Formats: C-alpha cells, sequence, structure tokens
C-alpha cells in the first residue's frame, strides 16, 4: 500500500483520488491519502472552493516513483512532484502517518470497482496521449483539447486522443464507400485494431482512458473519444466474441459509476440509442442495455 | 450551408456547381403475383444532374440490369447516385469540375460526402427549396431515352434549349422550374398547354417548343394558372 503525501493545504479544495472524493478547508492539517492500493494506476484530482472551474488532477502509478503534492502560490494549484530521495520521503510518510495527518481511501473489500474501470489503462500507455516526458505522471484539466480538435491551439498542452473519423480515407476503402461506410468492420478491425493499436487491450484502455477524463474532469474532448471509439465498435459487423463481451463489461462499470446528474452532459443520446437499438451490436450489450434500461431509460 | 430562398441568386454567379437530384434513380411498378402477394418489378431510371447557370444536363441512365441480385435498393440507389456522380466529376477537367454540388435530397448528403473524399475542396451541399426535377421525366425526350437504354448509358442535354440566346440564367431557371411545377402538379393539363397550337414545334435539336417571347408569356401565365388552381382542387379554396 502507497501513499501520496501533501506539503500543505493552503486553499479550501475537494480532493478526489480515484470515484472517492473529500472536502479540504482552508489551511486545514492535512498531509495526503495513504493505503493506495499497487497494481493500478491511479488518479488525484482537484476542485477549488472559490472557483469550481477548472476541474484538474494528476495520473499516476506508485510503482513508477515516490509522488507528492504541493500547493504552488504563484501557478495557483496543487501540483504533482516527484521526490528522488527515497531515505526522505520514507521519512517524511511515517511522520506524517504517525500523526495521523493523512487519510485512509477507502476501498472496501467486495468492490472491484476502480480495476473494472482501469482495467487496460497503464501509466506509460496514457503518456502517449498526454506528452510530458520530465514526469512520471501526467496532468489533465477540464479545458485541454484534443489533436483531432486542434484539426477543426497548443499542441504541448493537447490529448493526443487517436483520431478516429467515420467520413475519411482511412475509414473508407477506394471501391468500398457504401460498404465500409455502413458496416466499420475493416476500419475497427485492419486500420485501427491491426495497424494502429495493435491489440483490443490497448483499444479499451484509450476507451476507458476517455471516459474517467471525460467524468472526473468533463473533458469535453474526451467524452467525444469515448463515444466515438464505442460507436466504432457497435457499427461494426464483425468484432470478435471475446471484444464484445469485454466492451459490455466495461460499459456496464462506466455506466454504473457516472453521477445521476452528470448523465445529461456526459451521454450522448445518437450514440447510445444508436448502439443499443439500431446497430450490428444492438443484441451483444445485454449487461450495458439492462443498466442503461433501468438507471437512464429518459435517454432512450 | 443549406441553400434556401435568401441565396438564391448564388447558383447564377460565376463558380460552377451542379444540381443532383435522385428521385428517378430506382423506379419500380407494384403489382400482384400469382399467389397474391405483392412484388415489385424495377424499370430504367436516371440520375439529373444539371448546371443551372448554363443548362447543361448530364442525364445518367440507370438500367434495371444494375439492381439484379442485390438487396435493400432503396438504400443501394443513394450509394449508386454518388458514385456515378464523383465517376461524371473525375471525367471532367480540372477547370470544368464543380466547386459545389446541391443535392435535392437529404439522405444523398453522406452518400456524396464520402463519395467525394478525394474532393475535399467540393462542396456538399442541401436544400429547403422543394424543387421539381422529379417531374424530368414528363419531358417526353428525356423519357424516351431512359425507357429505350438496353445498358448504362449517359446522354447530355441542354435543358434551356436555346432560351440563354435571348433571357438570362435566372430567368431560364425559372421558366423551368414552372414548367416543372406544372408538369409534376397536373401532368396532363400541363402537357396540353405546351402543345395545345399545332403551328409550335420542337425542334428536333431541343426539348421545348420554339415559342416566341410573347408566347412564352402566355405559356408561363397559363401554367400559374393550373399550378394555384390544382392548389385549389387539391385543398378547396
Ligand atoms: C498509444 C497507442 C494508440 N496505444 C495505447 C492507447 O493509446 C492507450 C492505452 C491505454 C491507456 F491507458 C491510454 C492509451
Amino acid at each position: 500500500m502507497n501513499t501520496v503525501p501533501f506539503t500543505s493545504a493552503p486553499i479550501e479544495v475537494t480532493i478526489g483520488i480515484d470515484q472517492y472524493s473529500f472536502n479540504v478547508k482552508e489551511n486545514q492539517p492535512f498531509h495526503g491519502i495513504k493505503d493506495i492500493p499497487i497494481g493500478h494506476v491511479h488518479v488525484i484530482h482537484f476542485q477549488h472552493a472559490d472557483n469550481s472551474s477548472m476541474r484538474y488532477g494528476y495520473w499516476f502509478d506508485c510503482r513508477m516513483g515516490n509522488f507528492y503534492i504541493q500547493y504552488d502560490p504563484k501557478d495557483g494549484l496543487y501540483k504533482m512532484m516527484e521526490e528522488r530521495d527515497g531515505a526522505k520521503f520514507e521519512n517524511i510518510v511515517h511522520n506524517f502517518k504517525e500523526r495521523q495527518m493523512m487519510v485512509s481511501y477507502p476501498k472496501i473489500d467486495e468492490d472491484d470497482t476502480w480495476y473494472n474501470l482501469t482495467e487496460f489503462v497503464q501509466m506509460d500507455k496514457i503518456r502517449k496521449i498526454v506528452r510530458k516526458d520530465e514526469n512520471q505522471f501526467s496532468y489533465v484539466d477540464s479545458s485541454m483539447t484534443t489533436v483531432q480538435e486542434n484539426e477543426l491551439s497548443d499542441p504541448a498542452h493537447s490529448l493526443n486522443y487517436t483520431v478516429i473519423n467515420f467520413k475519411s480515407r482511412e475509414a473508407i476503402r477506394p471501391g468500398h464507400e457504401m460498404e465500409d461506410f455502413l458496416d466499420k468492420s475493416y476500419y475497427l478491425n485492419t486500420v485501427m485494431l491491426q495497424g494502429i493499436f495493435k491489440n483490443s487491450s490497448n483499444y479499451f484502455g484509450e476507451l476507458q482512458f476517455a471516459f474517467l477524463n471525460a467524468m472526473f474532469f468533463g473533458n469535453y474532448g474526451s467524452s467525444l473519444q469515448w463515444h466515438a471509439m464505442i460507436e466504432l465498435i457497435c457499427s461494426s459487423a464483425t468484432v470478435p466474441k471475446h471484444m464484445l463481451d469485454k466492451l459490455d463489461e466495461i460499459l456496464y462499470y462506466q455506466i454504473k459509476t457516472l453521477p445521476e446528474q452528470y448523465s445529461d452532459i456526459l451521454l450522448n443520446e445518437r450514440v447510445w440509442n444508436i448502439c443499443l437499438y439500431s446497430s450490428f451490436q444492438k443484441n451483444s450489450l445485454h449487461n450495458t442495455e439492462k443498466i442503461m434500461e433501468n438507471k437512464y431509460p429518459e435517454l432512450l | 450551408g443549406a441553400m434556401n430562398s435568401s441565396n438564391y441568386a448564388e447558383l447564377f454567379n460565376n463558380d460552377i456547381k451542379l444540381f443532383v437530384d435522385d428521385t428517378n434513380v430506382y423506379r419500380v411498378t407494384v403489382h400482384k403475383t400469382f399467389e397474391g402477394n405483392v412484388a415489385t418489378k424495377a424499370i430504367n431510371g436516371c440520375i439529373f444532374t444539371l448546371n443551372p447557370k448554363t443548362g447543361h444536363l448530364f442525364l445518367k441512365i440507370i438500367h434495371t440490369s444494375v439492381w439484379a441480385g442485390q438487396k435493400r435498393l432503396s438504400q443501394l440507389a443513394k450509394w449508386k447516385t454518388a458514385e456515378e456522380v464523383s465517376a461524371l466529376v473525375r471525367s471532367l477537367p480540372k477547370e470544368e469540375q464543380p466547386k459545389q454540388i446541391i443535392v435535392t435530397r437529404k439522405a444523398m448528403l453522406d452518400p456524396l460526402e464520402v463519395h467525394m473524399l478525394d474532393f475535399p475542396n467540393i462542396a456538399i451541399r442541401p436544400t429547403e427549396l422543394r424543387l421539381p426535377f422529379s417531374a424530368a421525366m414528363s419531358i417526353d425526350k428525356l423519357s424516351d431515352v431512359v425507357m429505350k437504354a438496353t445498358e448504362p448509358q449517359m446522354v447530355l442535354f441542354n435543358i434551356y434549349d436555346d432560351w440563354l440566346d435571348r433571357i438570362s440564367s435566372y430567368t431560364a431557371f425559372s421558366r423551368l422550374t414552372l414548367l416543372l411545377r406544372a408538369l409534376k402538379t397536373n401532368e396532363e393539363s400541363a402537357k396540353m398547354i405546351l402543345l395545345s397550337d399545332p403551328t409550335i414545334t420542337i425542334k428536333s435539336y431541343h426539348l421545348w417548343p420554339s415559342f416566341t417571347d410573347e408566347q412564352w408569356i402566355t405559356i408561363e401565365s397559363q401554367m400559374r394558372d393550373l399550378i394555384l388552381t390544382e392548389y385549389g382542387r387539391k385543398y378547396n379554396v
């Protein structure tokens, strides 16, 4: 079990660590989060009490280094940093634990939610979409735009999500215009899975990664990407049976975890109704269709 | 964006543009089978691709053989239309290729856009106008060439005959749409108006009769009466 200590908490802030969130008051004696499960990526995220504008946060994996948070009064935010001095870090953490100034990551033992949301999400893989090579952790916020958004403006601050576009030469073979537009299997299986992603694991991970940035930061371009990757599968007549089964599980837990009050903005009516009721895979997402119908029957 | 009453003079500027109408591409008769079920039989169709400034009409004849052994023909028809329009554009010299293609039915937008991916600078546009191009098969010479075709064939016409020698494109298009609107609302009456006077003939190289300027005004007035009438006979007014 790993720890992310905080130097201090000088401004009132709501802190998230994965799907949990708690409030810290201005200058409250808070010095971090302990008992963080090893083996998963994690995200620690922030919404200031005074400006709910900009949710922001950091993706990290405690196996890749010792990380801590320190407020910067010049740039006005909580920043993640790496401590390279291992002895210094263990000392800091042990002292804060002894003084019980750290909250307990409240994982329930029955609960596989976070695993199920991050099954194919890896810090090294995340780095290929959020480019900042001098750090082992990755910053994301509400406002960052995607490479594809930048095509329709600062590239260093972009989400280099894989670009998917159903009316593009990459998607449409010359001479197969109608075939390829109405059945996207060749774009899914040859172009994307065999040529770019390399396997279903990488496809699923970016899709999981896109969802989590949409949910935790309200990142609109990430929401577009999540729905785009989903639609590409549902609109393919020929999908490996193992992929469909896994997709149904992935989406189930994503819909399960979504705040009920954010469904209006985070769910695209057209994609979901097409995927669940019109597409080739309309009968292949039993768990996802059941939870959608019981939890958001209005959207449909 | 979409083409409507507001931006109507753009049709007659000097940027090459084509209207594409797919109404008459897939044409069927519906009939009973010996067992008392219903079946369709296809007949020849055509794509109606028209330069509204010059009157040049690219009439691509769609032979019934293209549907043989195919499913979902109404959907295929839209993609076949887009394939043939794309082929036409590629066949034209660069300086004759259109800068815009306006489709008369919105369901042609995606098929045409996908077929024209090689031409990113050609704008594919819908329209809010309810244009009467479905009535093209009420023009006897066009109907004749479509029904007689034994193979796929493109036939080139000027739908304005020689009118542009005496009138502007805007006026010519207005005359054409009025004639076609009339033929669409009451074909028999429309055709009666056009031929009543045996002394006015259709030149071998023309589609419409050789009316003088004065006779066109009379003709045009008779077509507007017909259209308002049928609008009464239809709505009772
Ligand atoms: C980078 C290349 C397209 N495959 C990796 C994929 O992008 C990916 C996978 C998992 C993630 F958590 C984030 C991204």
